[PDB]
């Protein structure tokens, strides 16, 4: 057996997803709010 | 308050009373000067330009 695949999963709304994550995650870096969305300016910044 | 604490009197406040002038800061510098600015503009009873 030649192994196997991974997974597929949709490309597109998975990058169009990640672009709007991102512009919500610069626009609050912009804002300065003081709640970040995962507690601190790492889980927020680095995951995405 | 503090030049008073340090040694002077009425005639150097008044003397230095325009002397600073880069107190006024931007808006953005803090997160919450923009609460401080937004409530001394937009307020009916108080209108300072």
């Amino acid at each position: 057996a030649p192994a196997r695949l991974s997974p597929a999963i949709p490309l597109e709304a998975l990058r169009d997803k990640a672009l709007r994550m991102l512009g919500e995650a610069v626009r609050d870096g912009g804002q300065h709010a003081r709640d970040p969305v995962g507690g601190s300016v790492e889980f927020q910044f680095v995951p995405v | 308050k503090t030049r008073y604490a340090l040694k002077d009197t009425d005639e150097e406040v008044r003397e230095f009373l325009q002397n600073n002038l880069h107190l006024q800061g931007k808006v953005e510098g803090s997160p919450s000067l923009r609460w401080q600015m937004a409530l001394y503009r937009g307020l009916p009873g108080r209108e300072e330009d």
